[PDB]
């Protein structure tokens, strides 16, 4: 049969209109259609031109291409919180959610000051832990992050608050953190040597996630904050996301490597992800069930601090 | 679940623009529709409400505290409010009891202000009466002590901060001077006139800088001099700004806050590092929306720190802004911390920049950078036409889980969610995009809200239903995909059982549904009565009753596919009656309410109540089912000013009223108004206030905090030290010190931290001014012998140095010969007779004194050296003193060799402030002092009554044992035994034969006040270090 | 010169001794200070009742007439004064001065240049040594 390359209407938004109409409704391209988009796509238009002429050659150690918005699924990072056999990325909805952030750090132990309120809630003082940053991170229930000053961030937040929940993480200490992703599956290369920027295969953050998370027949990306901006105590980590990112092109590069040389795709390594994707979904259900007495929303308050989740009492 | 009457306040009025303000106490009261609304800022939630004013309040002002504080007279709270019916309250906050009424004439109250110089009488209030009135009153008996009567329409005043007997009048023609203010006399004349060369927005003086005020307008800030009355500096904006709104200046540091008519906060610091005087921008704000609904009515700042700033909304928002400090003219670190040189520079605005310097002059330094920070914010009720409902009423079967929540509807589809035994608001939800109509509740935790828009040119309007779980804010649709063209819904009704829901049109026939199944039971057919009013039956089977248009009534009954309750059926009409049907009596009682159409009518919740509530178009009334009588009346125009929109019960004994000014009341069954007291409130968290104690227990808290080494151990709690008093004094005094910030507490847990900062600290905190004064001179003065906000009190030379700036500025901007001629005089007695040899050398061979001015010039220049020819001198000069010219000849004999004759004549003849200045500037510091000395008697006159200052003086001079002398006299034990173990630390003073009786005097009156307090371990301490005088009180304590 | 000046001391005593009013009281401190009387023009000065308008400048030249017995330091700043007194119109006053402080031959060819020949004559008579006043006689015969 064929394999399918699922995605979002981001990549639509970002003789072209052609088919752009037909996407934004229909989305139904064949491989017929796809040798006329290809050259009519002849920074996220220079990343798709190497997905498409990856995934038809070799990839078998031959079947039709299609573009959807089927033996195989996979999907791109990040898949926006709007919406969303085998399957390369996110098993279940929570995963690419809010409630898988709040997974991984309670796993690793180390992250971000975080403060999830429900709807509704009322800020009347702004939180201790936040009046030392110089810039928060604003996530929305559904929506994308982003990054705004602190100081006028009470009004912000008492007029987003009325539509639906919203996460609040301290970003930098000075002004704007530095972000680095690390592709996933790790090599035997990077697990060798010292701690240095070009190689952070060696925190201590990753090496508990690596043996919780089976982080071995699946690709994506892990990101850490820096907001002392070396030594390791200074980088956490922020996300974890599953698919083929694609934003950039060096990103895209070394993921689609990673995914033709440890054999992503091949059916005796296949076998072995329905295991792992049918343990991960049960443990983060688990986990969201147990601070909560499509996504169900929050119901109680919960902060972040010193490593420990709690509830937030006011 | 304890319920205790109060209410909530909303939307300000226009009315309302200046009623704001921050008292030395550390509360922020603002006036509200009709009310006085009194909020913290460290806490930022309401505190207490007070309701007594008929009218709309335009001016509320806090009480200065400037005065020694004891048993006679302790911390209290009081403030001031006036109307624009002219009635001015006197208030108590503690009690919320109004204490003091005056009415004089029916005018609003232009402006009203405390005055600051209360050594003598501490119940003197000044306000201003149309149309040219002033009349100064007695805050404790409201008795009248002189009326003024003018020629202007005077719009404002303002005090001199330095002289008591100087002030400032603000007309629409101009300005007008008073020099003879005295609380004995009124007036003499109409004083001093200047004419502007009408759109003035504010004057008031600079507390930072003697004799200067300053003039606001739209573009342009002016800086005048008193003595010149010419403008020194001018602060403008650029093209492409925004105009001012409002000036409030800065007394510890020589700074301005500004406000802007975007919202935008300013503060400018004076240059000091690198001719006129120039401020520098230094930290900015962000501006907030601007739309013709809402703007910014004006912004106060905190006077015990001046590190703070609020801003009022016309929303009833008000923001909080903080000032921090980091490590374009440069700013430096002060080298002294809380008095002398592990430290917290963002207690005070004095920690954090350094002081004021003449910019140009030649260790560490350090730069500091100021920026605002927003960390409260408070928000009230919406615009008026709310819409009320109650949660279901306590049982026996959710006792374990209630809680009385209130719904409030809203005019922008917001729902509002308040917990009402804490009067704090619980959740705020959008959910339609219209004015809500009706609420209904079908369990404790969720309820329906349901909304109409527009209609059209059919008359067909969409429909909106939805469904709300407050736990987790979930909206989904009841209907569902009912369309955009169908009949109104208007009202929908849901049974006790909340089992089954009923939704009626205009004309489309009535629709049962479920609530738990959520699906569409049975529908009318078309051949059915319309629907006016409808009710269940409180009492799988439920029965409702409807009337239609034709007055005919119908029982049906609902088994799967007006006010009622026991066995009493009470019916509305459009004339006023209220008929009471009973189902076994069988009998109709008709009772004529006269008045006007009824409107809604409910009854009281709980088993027994045989007592209901009946709206009208003009008030609401209580009736009795049981016996036909009357139980309290509200009408409005006769007991109550605002109208009433909505009425509820909240439980068995209070009811719940909406009014149209944008409020909601709880009353009693007589709807009286009550007089909310603080000590019954239950709060949320700690608020730390020292006024809300018993005059017992602050005065004890604070000798606790000032002696920390108890027992040597160091630590915060009473439990350590015997305090032999009752528990419920003895848990509150708990309750306030843990409610003490982090960074406050880890101060007082220093054993380095010194006994003089811990004064300073100390009495910060409970924002007094005369205790912050004299301790600030004291401890300066103490380490500064161990080894320009106040004007007499600086050393000689940093005095002399801002002087000769000062005249610097003068002689630039000359402008006619007048002005030149005060210009000479003042540098030739500051004794630079160099300069001013060729200034008068330029007179016009036209004018009449050119001979004296050309031989004045000729005589300085050849009287500079005294030798033997110098007695006649003085002799012509002491004559022309006797003639009557006084200036002009103390000018001749300090010229010469003798500044401190000159001195002794000026203060023979009245003339004390230019003496004390005269002996500043020159003489050597050994015959300074005299002249202080004999200034301080003056002071001390029982007709002067200015003692504070005299014991400032004396400070200045050095004579630490004489201040203990004086302060022993005017009872002041509390002062006085921390200045004596101040002054052995330092090394002031030894314990000799001939200062030991003053001492051990000291130490025995002190520990006999704490006896008398209450604080055992204080007393027994401070005895034994008596001596001999402490033998009785320890043999009688013991 | 000396017989001239006896007859001058003499006439000015008499003037002095039946003084009637302030317009004649002006006149003799006047003559007084050019005469070189200076120890007893100081009493005379300090009689200006205080109701009178020029109390101050009287007082003012009283102080100075006292303090200006010097000719060392600070010269200059008079002689500029005085200078610009002349310039200025008032001659009386300037040529008093300068006859004050350090100088009469200065003033001498002042009063000659403004055409006060008579004055300026007695002037030179009364003042200034025997050799300085040959020349103000040679230039004065020069003009007659």
């Amino acid at each position: 049969k064929r394999i399918a390359f699922l995605f979002d209407s981001t990549l639509t938004a970002f003789n072209l209109k052609s088919h752009a109409v037909t996407m934004f409704e229909v989305g139904k391209l064949s491989d017929e259609s796809l040798d006329s988009f290809l050259i009519e796509l002849e920074d996220h238009a220079l990343t798709l031109r190497n997905t498409i002429l990856f995934l038809r050659h070799n990839k078998d150690l031959g079947f039709p291409l299609d573009l959807l918005r089927y033996t195989l699924l996979v999907s791109m990072a990040p898949l926006t919180n709007e919406i969303r056999p085998q399957h390369i990325g996110p098993a279940i909805p929570e995963v690419s959610s809010v409630w898988f952030k709040l997974y991984i750090y309670h796993v690793t132990g180390q992250g971000p000051p975080s403060l999830l309120l429900s709807k509704g809630t009322r800020l009347r003082k702004l939180p201790d832990i936040f009046q030392s940053y110089d810039r928060l991170l604003i996530t929305s229930w559904g929506h994308d992050p982003g990054v705004v000053p602190t100081s006028n961030v009470l009004t912000m937040l008492n007029d987003a608050l009325t539509h639906s929940a919203v996460l609040i993480q301290g970003h930098g200490l000075h002004g704007i953190g530095e972000t680095v992703h690390v592709p996933f599956p790790f090599d035997e290369t990077e697990l060798q040597g010292e701690f240095t920027r070009v190689n952070m295969g060696v925190h201590k953050a990753l090496q508990i996630l690596r043996n919780r998370v089976d982080l071995q027949h699946l690709c994506g990306y892990v990101t850490m904050l820096n907001a002392s901006s070396t030594t390791e105590a200074d980088w956490v980590p922020l996300e974890l996301c599953f698919g083929i990112p694609l934003f950039s092109s060096e990103l895209n590069r070394k993921v689609c490597r990673k995914i033709a040389a440890h054999g992503l795709c091949r059916k005796e390594s296949l076998q072995n992800l329905l295991h792992s994707s049918r343990k991960l979904s049960l443990q983060v259900l688990n986990f969201v069930h147990s601070f909560q007495e499509g996504v169900p929303l929050p119901a109680k308050n919960l902060i972040f601090k010193d490593g420990v989740l709690s509830e937030w009492s006011g | 679940f304890k319920v205790s009457a109060r209410t909530l306040t909303g939307a300000l009025n226009a009315h309302n623009k200046a009623a704001v303000d921050w008292g030395w106490q550390g509360l922020i009261a603002y006036g509200c529709h009709s009310l006085v609304v009194v909020i913290d800022s460290i806490t930022a939630q309401t505190l207490q409400v007070l309701e007594k004013h008929k009218a709309d309040v335009v001016k509320v002002k806090w009480a200065r505290e400037n005065y020694h504080h004891n048993i006679g007279s302790p911390y209290c709270l009081r403030l001031a409010s006036a109307d624009v019916n002219g009635k001015i309250i006197v208030w108590d906050v503690a009690a919320g009891v109004a204490q003091c009424e005056i009415q004089e004439h029916a005018k609003p109250i232009q402006d009203v202000q405390w005055l600051w110089n209360q050594d003598a009488s501490r119940d003197l209030l000044l306000a201003i009466h149309p149309p040219n009135y002033i009349v100064l009153w007695n805050a404790d008996t409201g008795t009248k002590l002189w009326k003024k009567s003018y020629a202007d329409n005077i719009l404002s005043f303002s005090f001199d901060p330095f002289d008591p007997s100087h002030l400032t009048l603000l007309t629409s023609e101009g300005i007008v001077f008073i020099s003879d203010f005295s609380p004995s006399k009124p007036p003499s004349g109409p004083g001093k006139k200047v004419y502007i060369s009408n759109d003035c927005l504010q004057l008031a003086y600079l507390p930072s800088k003697r004799n200067h005020m300053l003039l606001l307008y739209p573009r342009e800030i002016l800086i005048l001099d008193l003595e010149v009355n010419q403008t020194v500096g001018v602060i403008a904006i650029e093209r492409t700004g925004v105009p001012f709104l409002q000036v409030i200046p800065c007394f510890q540091r020589d700074g301005l806050f500004c406000l802007h008519e975007n919202g935008c906060i300013t503060l400018r610091v004076r240059r000091s590092y690198n001719q006129e005087l120039t401020y520098d921008l230094r930290s900015q704000c962000d501006a907030i929306r601007v739309t013709k609904t809402v703007r910014p009515f004006s912004m106060v700042c905190c006077p015990v720190n001046e590190n703070a700033a609020a801003l009022v909304v016309s929303d009833g928002r008000v923001m909080i802004w903080e000032l921090k400090s980091a490590v374009v003219s440069p700013l430096y670190s002060p080298v002294s911390f809380c008095g002398i040189p592990n430290k917290l520079p963002d207690l005070s605005l004095d920690n954090m920049i350094g002081q004021s310097a003449i910019a140009g002059e030649e260790s560490i330094l350090r730069e500091v950078h100021l920026k605002f920070l927003l960390t409260g914010l408070l928000s009230g009720l919406p615009a008026p036409q709310f819409a009320i409902r109650m949660c279901p009423p306590l049982t026996t079967k959710n006792i374990k889980m209630y809680q009385p929540l209130l719904a409030v509807g809203t005019s922008n589809g917001s729902v509002l969610v308040y917990h009402l035994t804490s009067g704090l608001l619980h959740k705020e939800l959008s959910i339609h995009s219209c004015e809500v109509k009706g609420i209904e509740w079908t369990s404790l935790t969720s309820f329906l809200s349901f909304a109409t828009s527009t209609p059209n040119n059919m008359g067909l309007v969409r429909n909106e239903l939805q469904l709300v779980d407050l736990p987790t804010g979930r909206s989904i649709a009841f209907r569902g995909e009912r369309g955009n063209d169908e009949s109104a819904i208007e009202m929908i009704k849901v049974s006790h059982l909340k089992q089954y829901l009923a939704v009626v049109f205009r004309d489309k026939p009535l629709e049962l549904w479920d609530v738990r199944t959520c699906t569409l039971l049975r529908e009318m057919s078309k051949n059915f009565p319309t629907i006016t009013a409808l009710e269940w039956s409180p009492s799988a089977r439920e029965h409702f009753v409807f009337t239609d248009i034709d007055g005919q009534v119908y029982h049906l009954t609902v088994e799967g596919n007006i006010a009622w309750k026991g066995d009493t059926l009470v019916l509305g009409d459009m004339d006023g009656n209220l008929n009471f049907w009973d189902l076994k009596g069988r009998v109709s009682r008709g009772i004529p309410t006269h008045r006007s159409w009824v409107r809604k009518i409910r009854f009281a919740p709980g088993k027994g109540n045989q007592k209901l509530i009946a709206m009208y178009n003009d008030g609401a009334e209580v009736w009795d089912t049981k016996e036909v009588q009357m139980v309290s009346s509200l009408r409005s125009g006769r007991n109550v000013t605002f109208r009433i929109l909505d009425v509820d019960w909240c439980t068995s004994d209070k009811v719940i009223l909406a009014s149209d000014d944008g409020c909601i009341r709880v009353l009693e069954m007589s709807m009286k108004s009550a007089c909310f007291r603080m000590d019954e409130q239950e709060l949320t968290e700690p608020v730390w206030c020292p006024y809300l104690l018993v005059p017992r227990a602050s005065l004890a808290l604070k000798a606790f905090l000032l002696h920390q080494p108890w027992n040597g151990q160091y630590s915060l709690d009473i439990s350590h030290v015997d305090y032999p008093e009752n528990e419920e004094i003895k848990n509150l005094l708990q309750e306030q010190l843990n409610s003490l910030s982090n960074d406050i507490k880890k101060l007082l847990l220093d054993p380095e931290f010194t006994l003089l900062q811990r004064c300073l600290l100390v009495s910060r905190l409970y924002g007094d001014e005369s205790e912050l004064h004299f301790w600030t001179v004291a401890a300066h003065y103490l380490h500064s012998l161990s080894q320009i906000c106040y004007d007499v009190l600086c050393e000689n030379a940093y005095f002399q140095k801002f002087q000769l700036e000062r005249v610097n500025l003068q002689e630039v901007k000359r402008s006619t010969y007048d002005h030149t001629r005060k210009c000479t005089d003042q540098l030739l007695l500051l004794g630079q007779t160099d300069r001013a040899v060729q200034l008068l050398l330029e007179t016009s061979a036209d004018n009449q004194h050119y001979y004296c001015d050309s031989l004045k010039a000729c005589l300085v220049t050849t009287v500079t050296s005294s030798g033997p020819s110098q007695s006649t001198i003085k002799l012509v000069a002491t004559n022309m003193i006797a003639n009557g010219k006084l200036a002009e000849g103390v000018q001749l004999l300090c010229l010469i060799d003798k500044a401190a004759d000159a001195c002794r004549y000026l203060q023979t003849y009245g003339e004390w402030n230019r003496a004390a200045w005269l002996a500043k500037v020159r003489l050597n510091p050994e015959e300074c002092a005299d002249v202080l000395r004999r200034w301080v008697d003056h002071l001390c006159s029982p007709q002067v009554n200015q003692k504070s200052k005299a014991l400032l003086v004396l400070l200045s001079l050095g004579c630490f044992f004489s201040v203990a002398e004086t302060l022993h006299s005017m009872r002041y034990f509390d002062r006085a035994a921390l200045f004596v173990e101040a002054c052995l630390k330092y090394g002031a003073f030894e314990v000799t034969e001939d200062t030991e009786k003053l001492i051990t005097a000291i130490y025995a009156d002190y520990a006999r006040s704490l006896k008398n307090l209450g604080f055992k371990q204080g007393a027994v301490l401070f005895a034994s270090k008596a001596g001999a005088a402490g033998k009785d009180l320890l043999n009688e304590l013991e």
